[PDB]
């Protein structure tokens, strides 16, 4: 996902 | 020192490390007792607490209800009572020795719920929910009021902020940030609420803005040299430290330091390894 890389 | 707990780098982590901004070197301390990313950290009575998050591993992806306490002169974690629900990408703040757990997600569910932890009683209590469902929400405490800032409601990323009044046990929308921010670093420096970086649904941000309660105004300040979301943030002796995060391509180990007097950022250290979604506090 773009936000956490997770 | 600045303690960083948990994080993510191909899997959730158990790391607890401490950085000394004077000497510049990193301590490696006791590992968390469940790998977590998307957690929050705070300090109450000198104790360091790890709240919520999830264990994203090769074998699972379990959202966390855990609250765990690290004692800095026992170098040992001990579990505390769990929360009513799991909260991945939670926000926390400290008022009057009490921990407030705000928002977060459990699977598909984006919480508006909020609960309060009582350290000397080890009990959680459900309190008034937010007006808004928020994960990746930044939380800050100013004048013993609790602010929930930005985040993501499941559909939209948010620039709104709302304020919780503990003696009314009530919420109130306030002025919205100039920037939509989810996964920002939210803290209180000098006497403003700072919001640093984050993700607006398109790009990780390097911009930074601060809220002045008396004028109900957000103003932009010195931007960081590196865009990042899901970063850790804390203030140490009057300067803002932002820690790791994700910029859409790599997991940052860069740690930046904002000087409020010069309105300038400068890179002071690299963490031991790049990671995002940590819990940070100072004790």
């Amino acid at each position: 996902d773009p936000e956490t890389g997770e | 020192l600045i303690y960083t707990a948990g994080g993510y780098f191909r899997q959730s982590l158990s790391y607890l490390e401490a950085y000394n901004p004077s000497d510049g070197t990193w301590l490696r301390l006791a590992d968390l007792q469940v790998p977590r990313s998307g957690l929050a950290g705070c300090v109450v009575g000198g104790l360091l607490y790890a709240v919520g998050g999830r264990n994203n591993s090769p074998d699972g992806n379990t959202d966390s209800s855990a609250l765990d306490c690290y004692n800095p002169m026992t170098n040992q974690w001990s579990p505390c009572a769990p929360m009513s629900v799991p909260r991945n990408r939670i926000g926390v703040g400290v008022i009057d020795g009490h921990i407030y757990a705000v928002g977060g997600s459990h699977g598909c569910i984006h919480h508006n719920s909020v609960e309060r932890y009582e350290p000397e009683r080890d009990e959680w209590h459900l309190v008034a929910p937010m007006l808004t469902r928020r994960i990746g929400v930044g939380v800050a405490v100013l004048n013993r009021l609790l602010y929930a800032v930005g985040g993501f409601d499941g559909t939209n990323r948010l620039n709104s902020a709302e304020c919780y009044y503990p003696e009314r046990n009530e919420w109130r929308m306030i002025t919205a940030m100039n920037t939509i921010r989810s996964g920002a670093g939210v803290c209180v420096l000098h006497n403003c609420i700072y919001a640093a970086g984050g993700y607006d649904g398109q790009d990780q941000l390097n911009s930074v803005e601060r809220y002045d309660v008396e004028t109900e105004t957000w103003t932009f300040v010195a931007p960081m040299k590196h865009r990042r979301s899901a970063l850790g943030i804390t203030v140490h002796q009057g300067r803002i430290y932002v820690l790791g995060g994700y910029d859409g391509h790599t997991f940052l180990d860069s740690v930046e330091c904002y000087d409020p007097d010069t309105d300038t950022w400068s890179e002071v250290t690299r963490m031991t390894s790049g990671r995002s979604g940590v819990g940070v506090a100072v004790t």
